[PDB]
């Protein structure tokens, strides 16, 4: 159990992309998906949202330094928005260093959503998504090794 | 630390404190941190004038958790060092947090001096530990000319009747003592008009208090002022007396002329005695 | 009877018996109002400084509506409005009725400063069109410095 100060949220804010872990074809266009809810089930109607990037060479590292960029301020409509965020100009002298095979390493994303209709503000984070050379990974399932 | 909107600009203006048994030269390296509240950044560009400049005081600034970072060398002892940047700030937000202002040395960190800000102009001002102020709004009010001839005695009475102005009565100042920041002005109440509640009786010799940042309300010692203004505030750390005047903005304290008459002219103290018999006869 | 918030309420439960344990599907139960207050309540609201303390008023109800809200307060929280009328506990805020939209939210917001350690009841009660409703807060304040 956790002992904190939890303020007790006011309504849920999902992020959800579309492809769990960027590639090569998603290094060019990576969209994804925000979308908030109140907690008696009903969508929010009209919301500012905020988007920030940033990178990170581990999940134990808590800072790390983020552009620099945007910052894309796009409105939550109906309970649901959308937005494109390409790491071809993200990175480049920003980060220091502009490649896919440079940078081998997670990428966190913050979202602030606040209600244009009344005051209320929740944030979210997506802790974050690492960038692979060498896609996926293999495993064996219900098969004993073994031969008759 | 103050925000003015004169993009807006913030200021420091921080010093060293001396010792006594230390000669006043300067302060050690100490690190300048800058709380930005919530949705609230500052211009980089604005930044680097400090870091660019030929004669330099900052060796290098950095923003880190959403805070401003900036290194200093020294600390004037003599006087207070600022620092001036431009802010950019973006819509939100449900609840700022507080926005704290902190300078601590870089050797030891155990230290460090922490003091609050908004970037939002105060409305509520003033609040005293010893006598648990019980504000005291921080609008600035402002008195009537000495012995503007006329214009108006229909006006007073409108002002008076003002739902928001509950005591309109004849003082006399007595006795003064200034600040920090208090300015208790004893009177001597000689008339009252309303005098609404929850207040009462006469010649009780109450006392109001104003802040000094307001040169135009003065009153000068022992010169009646006819004073209209808002409910009295109640209590203090005294739980006896009960009933202190706020004496806030927009009250009306005007000279009322006790020596001749005529001092060009009588005719004056008339159109203050007709406001007077016209509210007492008839009222609000 | 069920408590009253605007969140949607969980319930489960867990069954032991000879025959074994068995945990039963969480039962969502939905508590909704058409036209509700809320406020961001925030935590700890640290002694001496000023707060926003902003919340807004839903309106659920298709046709349009106007609004009514004000605020009492114990002793003791600084207001920057007064007076208090009729009763002396009832603080009135002198509400100007703003229209509210059908299907739309508007901004509430009062400014106030704590003069005394917390937790101190705060009442915030809405007169409305389509019935009017109280809501009654704790605000709940913290000392400057802190060393143990
Ligand atoms: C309240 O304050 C006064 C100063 O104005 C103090 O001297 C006195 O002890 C107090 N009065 C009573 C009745 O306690
Ligand atoms: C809030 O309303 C309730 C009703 O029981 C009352 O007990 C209490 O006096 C109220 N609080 C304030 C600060 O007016």
């Amino acid at each position: 159990f956790e002992v904190k100060e939890y303020v007790l949220p006011h309504f849920s804010v999902s992020i959800e992309p579309e492809y769990n872990f960027i590639g090569y074809k998603n290094f060019k266009n990576f969209e994804i998906t925000i979308k908030a809810r109140y907690f008696y089930n009903k969508v929010v109607t009209e919301a500012d949202v905020y988007i920030t990037f940033g990178i990170r060479e581990d999940l134990k590292d808590d800072q790390k330094e983020m552009m620099q960029t945007a910052m894309q301020n796009t409105m939550l409509i109906n309970g649901i928005a959308q937005v494109t965020f390409d790491s071809e100009t993200a990175v480049k002298e920003l980060s220091y260093y502009s490649l896919e095979d440079l940078n081998n390493k997670y990428l966190y994303i913050a979202v602030t959503v606040i209600e244009s209709t009344g005051g209320f503000s929740e944030e979210a984070e997506i802790p974050g998504i690492k960038y692979v050379l060498s896609p996926y990974k293999l495993n064996l399932v219900a098969t004993p090794l073994f031969l008759k | 630390i103050d925000t003015q909107d004169i993009y807006k600009r913030i200021v420091a203006c921080a010093s060293y404190k001396p010792s006594r048994e230390e000669s006043s030269s300067g302060s050690s390296h100490a690190v300048m941190d800058i709380s930005l509240p919530t949705g609230i950044s500052a211009n980089e560009e604005d930044l680097k004038a400090l870091v660019e400049g030929v004669d330099q005081l900052f060796t290098d600034y950095q923003i880190k958790d959403g805070h401003v970072i900036l290194q200093l060398n020294s600390i004037p002892s003599s006087d207070f060092l600022c620092v001036r940047f431009r802010i950019f700030e973006l819509f939100e937000v449900g609840f700022l947090s507080p926005a704290t202002f902190t300078v601590y040395e870089y050797h030891r960190p155990d230290k460090q001096c922490t003091m609050f800000y908004s970037t939002s102009n105060i409305k509520i001002q003033k609040v005293c530990e010893g006598a648990a102020c019980k504000c005291v709004e921080a609008d600035c009010g402002q008195m009537q000319e000495e012995l503007d001839l006329t214009i108006s005695a229909e006006t007073r009475k409108q002002t008076a009747c003002k739902p928001e102005i509950a005591y309109a009565y004849k003082v006399s100042i007595t006795s003064i003592t200034v600040e920090n920041v208090f300015v208790k002005y004893k009177a001597t109440l000689l008339d009252i008009y309303k005098t609404g509640e929850a207040v009462a009786e006469k010649d009780s010799e109450i006392t109001f208090i104003k802040k000094v940042t307001c040169t135009n309300a003065e009153l000068v010692k022992g010169r009646q002022y006819l004073i209209m203004g808002k409910e009295a505030l109640q209590i203090k750390y005294n739980f006896s007396f009960r009933y202190i005047y706020p004496l806030d903005s927009l009250t009306w304290i005007e000279y009322w002329p006790r020596d001749t008459t005529c001092s060009s002219c009588q005719a004056f103290l008339a159109n203050l005695d007709e406001f007077a018999e016209d509210i007492f006869l008839n009222g609000c | 009877a069920l408590p009253d918030s605007l969140t949607t309420w969980e319930i489960q439960g867990v069954g032991i018996s000879n025959t074994g344990i068995c945990v039963a599907d969480t039962v969502k139960a939905k508590v909704f109002k058409d036209v509700f207050l809320e406020m961001n309540i925030p935590y700890s609201v640290v002694r001496g400084e000023q707060i926003q303390l902003k919340g807004t008023v839903y309106n659920y109800r298709t046709s349009g509506m106007q609004f009514c809200v004000k605020m009492s307060a114990v002793e003791g929280i600084c207001t920057s409005e007064s007076p208090v009328i009729d009763h002396q506990g009832t603080k009135s805020s002198k509400c100007v009725r703003q229209k509210v939209e059908g299907s739309s939210s508007h901004l509430v917001t009062f400014t106030v400063l704590p003069l005394e350690i917390g937790l101190h009841n705060i009442n915030f009660s809405l007169e409305t069109w389509f019935g009017k409703e109280i809501l009654v807060k704790t605000l709940r304040v913290v000392p400057e410095g802190v060393k143990r």
